[PDB]
């Protein structure tokens, strides 16, 4: 069962997640590759060695990583 | 071909390695290694096809990737080989690894930009082209997102694990491969990527030349594991969906199998094993 959707402004940026593989995340409207691990944790392409518990946590980690920079689509 | 501990390189060998890396960048070849790696990072998944990561083939895949990259270096300067970074030993930002004559240091705190060494954006010689974060300069934050590199005692506990890998052959597995990769346990290889930060923490991690030195030491640890467990070998050994079995070929090359990569000595030796 996929996680719930989310939508918030985090550090001045809009982060959105929704079930869709399986789940999509956007940062200011640009899609961010995210992936779920077998134990239920998540990563994103800009934190791909660093599991966090939820897709929102991965989106927030991406905003932290980007330090205000636009994301490029994958 | 001898792969040496980075700490032991002469000034001449550091100069030649750097120059060879910068020429692969200039000619356009370097960035395609970054692209290949990211394509596999993004496609290797725990419940479907998985080849370069989170699977038994993590180790032979990166061994063959590093050989491709070493051969490209040697096509520029035949004397160059890939050095390795023993992060259990050279574990601070003061390691000669991070000196301006080798890889340069950590990034400045505002934007993570590396400001010295041959790969600093200001040199004009290291554009970050293959990227997700839209910034085009090499970034690092050594020790920023995780406080410590693995220790020798931690490495030794992983080395002591006798099974190469175990079902379900993914990031949930017990066994040596997944403990070395780091998704379970005290965490060796993934934590080093997180510790360097910047591009090394992302799917385009070969953007940082330390990527190669990190994976050359991971590769050395597989060789040491084999010496510790000569009765253990690569698994699985046939008929496993979505996973590369011992005698199956691996993408993207398609012409090589884990079986062809188990013995590193067919391609290189280490300064000491
Ligand atoms: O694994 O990079
Ligand atoms: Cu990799
Ligand atoms: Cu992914
Ligand atoms: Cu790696
Ligand atoms: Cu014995």
């Amino acid at each position: 069962a996929a996680p719930e959707s989310f939508d918030e402004v985090y550090k001045g940026r809009r982060i959105q997640g929704r079930p869709a593989g399986g789940y999509e995340v956007f940062v200011d409207g640009v899609q961010l590759h995210v992936m779920r691990n077998a134990d239920g944790s998540w990563i994103s392409v800009v934190s791909h060695y660093d599991p966090v518990p939820t897709p929102r946590a991965a989106a927030r980690a991406a905003v932290d990583e980007l330090q205000g920079a636009p994301l490029l689509p994958f | 071909t001898v792969r040496k501990n980075q700490a032991t390189l002469t000034a001449d060998e550091k100069r030649r390695f750097v120059a060879a890396v910068l020429e692969l960048k200039r000619s356009g070849r370097y960035d395609e290694f970054v692209r290949t790696h990211n394509e596999f990072i993004m496609s290797d998944t725990d419940s479907g096809e998985r080849t370069g990561h989170r699977s038994p083939s993590f180790l032979p895949w990166h061994r063959r990737f590093l050989l491709d990259f070493e051969q490209a270096l040697q096509s520029v300067d035949s004397s160059v080989t890939l050095p390795y970074w023993d992060w259990s030993a050279d574990r601070t930002v003061r390691a000669s690894l991070w000196a301006p004559d080798f890889l340069g240091g950590t990034g400045r705190s505002t934007d993570g930009r590396v400001m010295d060494g041959p790969f600093a954006a200001s040199t004009g010689n290291w554009p970050i082209n293959v990227r997700v974060d839209s910034r085009t300069y090499l970034r690092r934050s050594l020790g920023g997102s995780v406080a410590e590199l693995p220790t020798r005692a931690e490495v030794e506990s992983v080395l002591a694990i006798s099974a190469y890998d175990l079902p379900p052959y993914n990031s949930a597995s017990e066994g040596f491969r997944n403990h070395l990769e780091g998704w379970r346990g005290v965490n060796l290889h993934n934590r080093v990527h997180v510790w360097v930060g910047g591009q090394m923490a992302t799917g385009v991690s070969p953007n940082d030349p330390v990527f190669w030195l990190h994976h050359a030491y991971v590769d050395k640890l597989w060789a040491e594991w084999q010496r510790r467990h000569p009765d253990s070998a690569y698994v699985p050994t046939g008929g496993t969906p979505d996973v590369v079995d011992l005698n199956e070929t691996m993408k993207p090359w398609n012409t090589v199998r884990p079986a062809d990569l188990l013995d590193h000595t067919a391609y290189y030796t280490f300064d000491a094993l």
